RNA sequence: CGGUAGCGGGCGUGGAUCCCUGGAUGUCCGAAUGGGGGAACCCGGCCGGCGGGAACGCCGGUCACCGCGCCUUUUUGCGCGGGGGGAACCUGGGGAACUGAAACAUCUCAGUACCCAGAGGAGAGGAAAGAGAAAUCGACUCCCUGAGUAGCGGCGAGCGAAAGGGGACCAGCCUAAACCGUCCGGCUUGUCCGGGCGGGGUCGUGGGGCCCUCGGACACCGAAUCCCCAGCCUAGCCGA
RNA sequence: CCGUGGUUCGUGGAGCCAUGGGGGAAUCUGGGCGGACCACCGCCUAAGGCUAAGUACUCCGGGUGACCGAUAGCGCACCA
RNA sequence: GGAGGCGUAGGGAAACCGAGUCCGAACAGGGCGUCUAGUCCGCGGCCGUGGACCCGAAACCGGGCGAGCUAGCCCUGGCCAGGGUGAAGCUGGGGUGAGACCCAGUGGAGGCCCGAACCGGUGGGGGAUGCAAACCCCUCGGAUGAGCUGGGGCUAGGAG
RNA sequence: UUAGGCGGGACCUAAGGUGAAGCCGAAAGGCGUAGCCGAAGGGCAGCCGGUUAAUAUUCCGGCCCUUCCCGCAGGUGCGA
RNA sequence: CUGGUGUUGGCUCUUGGUCGCGCCUGCGUAGGAUAGGUGGGAGCCUGUGAACCCCCGCCUCCGGGUGGGGGGGAGGCGCCGGUGAAAUACCACCCUGGCGCGGCUGGGGGCCUAACCCUCGGAUGGGGGGACAGCGCUUGGCGGGCAGUUUGACUGGGGC
RNA sequence: AAGGGGGCCUGACUGCGAGGCCUGCAAGCCGAGCAGGGGCGAAAGCCGGGCCUAGUGAACCGGUGGUCCCGUGUGGAAGG
RNA sequence: CGCGGGGUGGAGCAGCCUGGUAGCUCGUCGGGCUCAUAACCCGAAGGUCGUCGGUUCAAAUCCGGCCCCCGCAACCA
């Protein structure tokens, strides 16, 4: 899953470290890592498809950011764009944020 | 979230109410296809002009008749006609009473918002109802003559 | 009148060759940009020119794409810009193993080599939601020191700060928001909402907006922007 | 809060800075921080951006060597 | 240039005390200390970290370069003297109630045969600082097929 | 080392390649519609002879052709 | 492969959990009969519609506990005590458990469409799937498909 | 008497430890005596397990009971 | 180390939730029937219900400790 369009996050390295043992914490020897490697965490992209000036927009956006799509809908209200593109009025849409 | 009603969804809440509803029950369902909008603090703002102007006008209006209610149960309006003992039978209908509002007292009443089931057929004292707002009563003086 | 003699011809005090500065020309390929392509070759559109010139050919001009301004009647036009290279240095995205651990998997090697994007004569960082114990310091960077300290660590191999002190340098600023003004749009008609623009505002003694009162608004400060100059670089000259 | 990175910090009493996932505020009587947590006492003002110098390097120009002297010194003193 | 570093106090895990201190109830007894000499520079020997006296692996990892050899497949073309055998079908005749089936002619099938080109490489000999980093002679296997082959293409390094 | 006629190009498409659109991917890049490229396959008009020390379906002789432009006559609803 | 959760919505039936309130629950022998435990018990319930009876509600360990409803029209109840370890009335708080209503929450069945997915040459739509699946984060599991390594020394050579 | 029986008992002590055996290190071993508070004995005395020589395991990591020494601005707490 | 539940006659055993019964099968004994064998059927011996302490009129049934067998999960410098 690559970018998302309204939040810019995207998918980081980050390491599976594999542990054993008991805790100290709870009075153990202590944890013992077996193995450290890497992988990937992606953003939970999906997709919001949206009507803005009766054309319709298709995002793809982190959940964690869908309610902004929304509110970029709201505020596109107050704009010119008919007779735009459906990329035009994409393009325009980010440029509120 | 939060959105306010565009139409009366039963079991949801009367048209204009905030509404706490599932988000996505908003997203896919009501918000495109006009059932509700965004409670967003501008909406909601939009929204309070509608409530405060409506109320206004019909504050206003509610008191745009009181003017009329106190003139009208204070006096009696004479109308007279070619007449016998108690009956001659004329056109006196709520049209006629206007009309003979206008001309004898300038004040003019709508002659459907008069309540009167037929042409008055006999001399005599008369209490019509005009009811020129729902709420506002008015009991009319009308003595019909020689 | 290059290395360069030779044959054969020229030029220079009417100041040549030569050196510097600024122009002109600059075929074809290459980011390569009209299109194709096996780089340096092949084929075009529009507008002009040339030949007897319709066909044919040559010449001059023009025509790639992406981004932003959307200034654009979306269509169509216009405008600014990007692309590619660079010895190392720089930031960022990704990122090994040999090896060390006298075996090895945590660990090490090392965020190294390398791949990729980008920046520029530098780049990064930078005006505290800092440091950390002093009722202290006051952006960042760089050097010395603190220190192989404090710590980290199959507490093994190994790894390894910061504050403080001494120095180099020295510098601070712009906004978002409240609120006022305007401009195009909305249709839930409006002390309303939305987008643009201008004003206003910039903070840790907390600041700012708006209303009230004194001050000053001609005082003061002042660029990192623009203009001029010294100076410096790119040929030289005198010189017992 | 979960999974990780950064730091001297290898899960450690593990804060602080960063953030892929989930939940999810407040506008100063507000927030973050001073190594779990709590109270106290203090420091700071996050979620917008710019900024010279001091620093790094050596394709290039110059200057200098208890630097080499043609098997040396750059692979190449020469038509590399 | 005095920041800073070593030295002038040690003992103790530390709080802490101090010519002492620690263990200890001790005013036993021991341990480690006290009873001054250091520090800076040069030179030498050795030690730690750097490739650390020089040359040498088989390997491991990163990024590229290769299917003009070879393997497989995709597209488009080309090649296979001559001879032999004689499947189905067909035709006619026999046969039966009609058939099955039989015979002859015709026919020309096949990862069929002999065998050149072409493709292979069985045995032996030669070659062995070769003509040749795989050749030569005789001999041998296939030779209408799962055939051979030209031109154009695609697949690669734990990959094809 | 001589070409409208031979081969190739200014014709066509095959595998495949490339690739506005679009889809995907930390970057590099991957996939891919249209379009374009891609031939030893499709399509297209030259045969015999002579000549040079050295080229010839290329020069020349004789006999045959192709496309394109203008004009013309006849013909037709012309037109991708 | 798999639970949780995000993307993720509408209607409905059903069923646990815990909390609070209302109510009932309690059967050896003794016994007037079905007595939970205690604590206040000597004084109440009562013409506020009693006993002695008719629908009919559950529960029964088949002797009735209990309780809405119908005619009633003035009497039933324990203290007294006899039976016992415990007294029968009316009150309070608790226990065992069940039921009704009410929060906070879990599990399950069915229908629905509109996110999501497929499809229809017709695309602000129609049909199919459908809050599943796919995808993000997280949980445990299988896992030579792959990766890194380990697999001791002595030894009349090594292995055994 | 180190053997056999009985009486009373817990020295199968705490704080130390002159001096030696052994020995590459690190370990291992014997030990009189001093103080504390005890046991048995009239007493001298003996007692810091067992007639002796085997019956064992460094460090790291963690557990448990003490102590109250450190504990990140201060007091606690976490942790040592 | 931290949990979960058992011990009941010679063997195995529900009684334990919900305190009034040491019950069931198999085992041994005697008797019936039997070619016999089994099976069938009548009766019978056989226990502190692990221990000790505790609430109770009484408890294998409920509590505290303790013994022991099995079981669950984790740790092992
Ligand atoms: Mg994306
Ligand atoms: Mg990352
Ligand atoms: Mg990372
Ligand atoms: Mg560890
Ligand atoms: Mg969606
Ligand atoms: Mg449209
Ligand atoms: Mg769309
Ligand atoms: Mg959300
Ligand atoms: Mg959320
Ligand atoms: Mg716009
Ligand atoms: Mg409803
Ligand atoms: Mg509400
Ligand atoms: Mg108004
Ligand atoms: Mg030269
Ligand atoms: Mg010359
Ligand atoms: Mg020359
Ligand atoms: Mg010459
Ligand atoms: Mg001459
Ligand atoms: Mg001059
Ligand atoms: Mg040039
Ligand atoms: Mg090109
Ligand atoms: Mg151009
Ligand atoms: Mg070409
Ligand atoms: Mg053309
Ligand atoms: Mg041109
Ligand atoms: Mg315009
Ligand atoms: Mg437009
Ligand atoms: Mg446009
Ligand atoms: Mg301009
Ligand atoms: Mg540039
Ligand atoms: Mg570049
Ligand atoms: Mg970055
Ligand atoms: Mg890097
Ligand atoms: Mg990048
Ligand atoms: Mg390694
Ligand atoms: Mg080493
Ligand atoms: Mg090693
Ligand atoms: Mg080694
Ligand atoms: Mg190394
Ligand atoms: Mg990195
Ligand atoms: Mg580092
Ligand atoms: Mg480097
Ligand atoms: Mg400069
Ligand atoms: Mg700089
Ligand atoms: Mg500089
Ligand atoms: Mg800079
Ligand atoms: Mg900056
Ligand atoms: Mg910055
Ligand atoms: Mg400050
Ligand atoms: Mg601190
Ligand atoms: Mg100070
Ligand atoms: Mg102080
Ligand atoms: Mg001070
Ligand atoms: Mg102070
Ligand atoms: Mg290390
Ligand atoms: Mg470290
Ligand atoms: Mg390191
Ligand atoms: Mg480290
Ligand atoms: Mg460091
Ligand atoms: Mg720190
Ligand atoms: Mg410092
Ligand atoms: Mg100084
Ligand atoms: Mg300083
Ligand atoms: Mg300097
Ligand atoms: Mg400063
Ligand atoms: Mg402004
Ligand atoms: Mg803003
Ligand atoms: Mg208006
Ligand atoms: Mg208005
Ligand atoms: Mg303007
Ligand atoms: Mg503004
Ligand atoms: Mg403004
Ligand atoms: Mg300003
Ligand atoms: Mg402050
Ligand atoms: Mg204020
Ligand atoms: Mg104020
Ligand atoms: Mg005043
Ligand atoms: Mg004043
Ligand atoms: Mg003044
Ligand atoms: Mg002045
Ligand atoms: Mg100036
Ligand atoms: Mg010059
Ligand atoms: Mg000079
Ligand atoms: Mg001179
Ligand atoms: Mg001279
Ligand atoms: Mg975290
Ligand atoms: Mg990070
Ligand atoms: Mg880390
Ligand atoms: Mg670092
Ligand atoms: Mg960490
Ligand atoms: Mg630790
Ligand atoms: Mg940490
Ligand atoms: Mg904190
Ligand atoms: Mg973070
Ligand atoms: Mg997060
Ligand atoms: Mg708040
Ligand atoms: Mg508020
Ligand atoms: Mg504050
Ligand atoms: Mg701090
Ligand atoms: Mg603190
Ligand atoms: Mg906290
Ligand atoms: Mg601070
Ligand atoms: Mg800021
Ligand atoms: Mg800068
Ligand atoms: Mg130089
Ligand atoms: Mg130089
Ligand atoms: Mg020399
Ligand atoms: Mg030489
Ligand atoms: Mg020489
Ligand atoms: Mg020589
Ligand atoms: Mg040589
Ligand atoms: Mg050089
Ligand atoms: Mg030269
Ligand atoms: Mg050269
Ligand atoms: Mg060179
Ligand atoms: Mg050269
Ligand atoms: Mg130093
Ligand atoms: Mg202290
Ligand atoms: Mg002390
Ligand atoms: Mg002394
Ligand atoms: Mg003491
Ligand atoms: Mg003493
Ligand atoms: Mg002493
Ligand atoms: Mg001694
Ligand atoms: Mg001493
Ligand atoms: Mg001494
Ligand atoms: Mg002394
Ligand atoms: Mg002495
Ligand atoms: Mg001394
Ligand atoms: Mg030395
Ligand atoms: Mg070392
Ligand atoms: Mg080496
Ligand atoms: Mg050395
Ligand atoms: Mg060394
Ligand atoms: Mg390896
Ligand atoms: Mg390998
Ligand atoms: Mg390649
Ligand atoms: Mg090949
Ligand atoms: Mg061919
Ligand atoms: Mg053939
Ligand atoms: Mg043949
Ligand atoms: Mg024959
Ligand atoms: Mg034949
Ligand atoms: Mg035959
Ligand atoms: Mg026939
Ligand atoms: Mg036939
Ligand atoms: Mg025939
Ligand atoms: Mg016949
Ligand atoms: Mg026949
Ligand atoms: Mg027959
Ligand atoms: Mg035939
Ligand atoms: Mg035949
Ligand atoms: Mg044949
Ligand atoms: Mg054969
Ligand atoms: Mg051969
Ligand atoms: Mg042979
Ligand atoms: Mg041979
Ligand atoms: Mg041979
Ligand atoms: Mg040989
Ligand atoms: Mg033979
Ligand atoms: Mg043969
Ligand atoms: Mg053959
Ligand atoms: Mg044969
Ligand atoms: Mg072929
Ligand atoms: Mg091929
Ligand atoms: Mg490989
Ligand atoms: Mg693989
Ligand atoms: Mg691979
Ligand atoms: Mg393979
Ligand atoms: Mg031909
Ligand atoms: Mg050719
Ligand atoms: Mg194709
Ligand atoms: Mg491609
Ligand atoms: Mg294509
Ligand atoms: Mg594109
Ligand atoms: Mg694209
Ligand atoms: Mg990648
Ligand atoms: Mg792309
Ligand atoms: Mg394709
Ligand atoms: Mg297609
Ligand atoms: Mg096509
Ligand atoms: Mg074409
Ligand atoms: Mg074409
Ligand atoms: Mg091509
Ligand atoms: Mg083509
Ligand atoms: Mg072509
Ligand atoms: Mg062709
Ligand atoms: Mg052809
Ligand atoms: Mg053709
Ligand atoms: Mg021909
Ligand atoms: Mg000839
Ligand atoms: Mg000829
Ligand atoms: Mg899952
Ligand atoms: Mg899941
Ligand atoms: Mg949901
Ligand atoms: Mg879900
Ligand atoms: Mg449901
Ligand atoms: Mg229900
Ligand atoms: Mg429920
Ligand atoms: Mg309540
Ligand atoms: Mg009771
Ligand atoms: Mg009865
Ligand atoms: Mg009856
Ligand atoms: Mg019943
Ligand atoms: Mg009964
Ligand atoms: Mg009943
Ligand atoms: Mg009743
Ligand atoms: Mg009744
Ligand atoms: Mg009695
Ligand atoms: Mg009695
Ligand atoms: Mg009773
Ligand atoms: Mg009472
Ligand atoms: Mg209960
Ligand atoms: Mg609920
Ligand atoms: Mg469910
Ligand atoms: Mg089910
Ligand atoms: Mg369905
Ligand atoms: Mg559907
Ligand atoms: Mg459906
Ligand atoms: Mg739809
Ligand atoms: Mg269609
Ligand atoms: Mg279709
Ligand atoms: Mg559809
Ligand atoms: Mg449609
Ligand atoms: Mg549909
Ligand atoms: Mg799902
Ligand atoms: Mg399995
Ligand atoms: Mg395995
Ligand atoms: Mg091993
Ligand atoms: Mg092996
Ligand atoms: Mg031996
Ligand atoms: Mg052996
Ligand atoms: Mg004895
Ligand atoms: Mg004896
Ligand atoms: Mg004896
Ligand atoms: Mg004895
Ligand atoms: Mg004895
Ligand atoms: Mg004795
Ligand atoms: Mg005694
Ligand atoms: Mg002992
Ligand atoms: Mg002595
Ligand atoms: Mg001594
Ligand atoms: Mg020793
Ligand atoms: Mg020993
Ligand atoms: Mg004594
Ligand atoms: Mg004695
Ligand atoms: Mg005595
Ligand atoms: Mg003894
Ligand atoms: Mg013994
Ligand atoms: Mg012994
Ligand atoms: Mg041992
Ligand atoms: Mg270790
Ligand atoms: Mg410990
Ligand atoms: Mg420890
Ligand atoms: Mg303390
Ligand atoms: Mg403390
Ligand atoms: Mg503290
Ligand atoms: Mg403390
Ligand atoms: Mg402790
Ligand atoms: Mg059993």
């Amino acid at each position: 899953s690559k970018v998302c369009e309204i939040s810019g996050k995207r998918p980081i390295v980050a390491n599976s470290i594999q542990r054993r043992g008991k805790a100290k914490r709870e009075g153990g020897v202590g944890k013992k890592t077996t193995g450290i490697s890497k992988r990937r965490q992606y953003p939970n992209l999906q997709k919001v498809r949206v009507r803005v000036a009766g054309q319709e927009i298709t995002f793809r956006v982190a959940a964690s950011h869908i309610p902004k799509v929304y509110e970029l809908v709201e505020r596109a209200k107050g704009l010119r764009l008919e007779g735009l593109s459906p990329k035009e009025i994409k393009k325009e849409l980010l440029k509120l944020l | 979230m939060k959105v306010i009603l565009l139409e009366p969804l039963e079991n949801l809440g009367d048209v204009g109410q905030v509404v706490d509803v599932k988000p996505g029950y908003a997203r896919n369902y009501l918000l495109p296809r006009g059932l509700a909008v965004l409670a967003t603090e501008s909406n909601l703002k939009a929204l309070e002009a509608r409530i405060r102007a409506q109320a206004k006008r019909l504050a206003e209006r509610k008191a745009e008749a009181e003017r009329l209610k106190e003139i009208l149960e204070n006096l009696t309006l004479t109308i007279p006609v070619r007449a016998g003992e108690t009956k001659i039978y004329g056109s006196v209908t709520a049209k006629d009473i206007a009309e003979a509002l206008s001309r004898q007292h300038g004040i003019t009443i709508d002659p459907k918002r008069l309540a009167l089931e037929k042409p008055i057929k006999e001399l005599g004292e008369y209490v019509l109802t005009y009811k020129p707002h729902p709420e506002v009563p008015i009991q009319l003086k009308v003595s019909v003559v020689a």
